[PDB]
């Protein structure tokens, strides 16, 4: 089974941390620019980091600075760090690759509320 | 790219004989081309089995299996026939493979590729004002945005028969595509709809364009086809007086509104078929060249080169018959009409290797800037009557 399953995600205290890894199972991260999403309740998802397979990263404005998106290539799993959080953050978080992400293939997503 | 399977098929024909053998290749690029013979050694588009559908059926005939796909905005099917349901499994089944194999190869390029382009319109947005066409797998109206109070001819599609403008061609004179979205059961391709008027209409009025009026129009047709033949790589296989419009300021729209495919009577235009189309030979970039000859031989001249109310008889005038120029035309019109009408695509303008080039160097063309045609730095000769003026 070919998948991206989402990891880490509960209940933290706002200004905490938080480290949401993306296991990648019948894929290859290293191959792939990998993204990290975010989508609240009323909210339409929303594009928050990239990692391209250079390695070159890139962050949306609402996050540039308290999160880091890293790619384990040893591990198949991408990883988001989430520093000093804020209840505007609270959402579930997805990842994904490009060719699944213009399908509309999503893993299960994590849940973070602050 | 090298041979996956080849090997002998019927393939439908939809102009005279229905059933007609033919040598078919199957290659890794996706490239699937029917031959009269087992061939002895550019590639169009048109040809492709990329992201096909494939559907096995028994009627008419047993055995036939059908290949559909999407090509821009267009369902096109091609029809084929063997004689054993082992032969067509071998069939199919080598299709999909090389299909597959494509989608794989691309799928990993794009995602080893993608480059923070890792980002995330309806029905009712409309006024329906007029049903330009109707067909298979969908219909092509004239719509009014409601929003803009713009016209524009939307293609709508059923959903299941398949299952972008970022994707556009960016030549002048090609309908663009301005929206593409997709409802629960349809898929809706929104394109620019002029509003200059039918050529075919102002044609009629005027009975016939004079020969710099028609160089004008030819000069924007060649420019636009010798960008599909080497921009997109496909042929446009659909050039008629009909599918040509102007534009408010009087430059060419080539329409963009087929649906399904054409053709005792036939169920669209044949007076513009091409030798090697009616015969179901293989034909490639050569064939829009005879339909611009036809085209420009029914401005200059204010008639067909070959009609017969039987498509039949029509049939055998265009194998058969040798063109007649009405006396008033000059040579220079008689010899690029006659080049472009070669019966043997081999032997006709453009159809040598350096397909556009040739025509664009014809005397007939002689004085005409090509990166001014393309830039619509040519003056057009006639002025609609006429941005939103529904004048026609
Ligand atoms: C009997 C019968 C009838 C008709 C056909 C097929 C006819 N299709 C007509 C056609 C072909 C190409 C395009 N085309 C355009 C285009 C052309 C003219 C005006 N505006 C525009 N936009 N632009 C593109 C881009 C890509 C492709 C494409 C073609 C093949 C495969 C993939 C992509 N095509 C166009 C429009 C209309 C067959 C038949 O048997």
């Amino acid at each position: 089974q070919v998948q991206l399953q989402e990891s880490g995600g509960g209940l933290v205290q706002a200004g905490g941390s938080l480290r949401l890894s993306c296991a990648a199972s019948g894929i290859d991260v290293r191959i792939k620019t990998m993204a990290w999403y975010r989508q609240a309740p009323g909210k339409q998802r929303e594009l928050l980091a990239s990692v391209l397979v250079s390695g070159s990263t890139n962050y949306a404005d609402p996050v540039k600075g308290r999160f880091t998106i890293s790619r384990d290539n040893a591990k198949n799993t991408v990883y988001l760090q989430m520093n000093k959080l804020i209840p505007d953050d609270t959402a579930v978080y997805y990842c994904n690759t490009y060719g699944r992400l213009r399908r509309d293939v999503w893993g299960p997503g994590t849940q973070v509320t602050v | 790219v090298a041979i996956v399977k080849e090997g002998w098929l019927h393939k439908r024909g939809k102009y005279i004989k229905t059933w007609r053998p033919r040598y078919f290749l199957l290659k890794n690029d996706g490239t699937f081309i029917g031959y009269k013979e087992r061939p002895q050694d550019a590639p169009l588009n048109n040809f492709s089995v990329a992201q096909c559908q494939l559907m096995k059926t028994e009627r008419p005939r047993p055995n036939t299996f059908i290949i559909r796909c999407l090509q821009w905005t267009t369902v096109i099917e091609r029809t084929f026939h063997v004689e054993t349901p082992e032969e067509r499994e071998e069939w199919t089944t080598a299709i999909q493979t090389v299909a597959d194999g494509l989608k794989k190869q691309e799928e990993e390029e794009m995602d080893a590729s993608a480059e923070h382009t890792d980002m995330e319109v309806t029905m009712n947005e409309f006024e329906y004002l007029k049903l330009l066409g109707k067909g298979t797998f969908g219909k092509v109206i004239l719509v009014k945005e409601k929003a803009t109070g713009r016209y524009y001819a939307m293609k709508i599609l059923k959903k299941e028969v398949i299952v972008r403008v970022l994707q556009n061609s960016r030549h002048p004179f090609l309908t663009a595509l301005k929206y593409s979205f997709q409802t629960h059961d349809r898929l809706c391709f929104v394109m620019e709809y002029a509003n200059g008027g039918e050529l075919f209409f102002h044609l009629s009025r005027e009975r016939v364009f004079s020969e710099d009026r028609a160089r004008f129009y030819g000069a924007e047709i060649v420019s636009a086809l010798d960008y599909l033949h080497s921009e997109k790589n496909v042929v446009y296989r659909d050039l008629k007086l009909e599918n040509l419009m102007l534009d408010k300021d009087g430059h060419i729209k080539i329409t963009d509104f087929g649906l399904c495919k054409e053709g005792k009577t036939f169920c669209g235009t044949p007076e513009y078929l091409a030798p090697e189309v009616l015969e179901d030979n293989d034909y490639g970039r050569a064939v829009d060249w005879w339909g611009l000859g036809v085209v420009m031989y029914e401005m200059m001249c204010g008639r067909l080169p070959f009609y017969n109310q039987d498509h039949e008889k029509l049939f055998e005038l265009i194998l058969m018959e040798e063109i007649r120029f009405p006396r008033t035309l000059g040579p220079e019109a008689k010899s690029l009409l006659s080049g472009l009408l070669k019966k043997d695509p081999k032997q006709r303008l453009g159809g040598g290797s350096e397909d556009a080039k040739e025509i664009m160097q014809h005397r007939f063309f002689a004085g005409i800037v090509w990166q001014h045609v393309y830039e619509k730095k040519l003056s057009p000769p006639f002025k609609p009557q006429v941005e939103t003026d529904t004048r026609y």
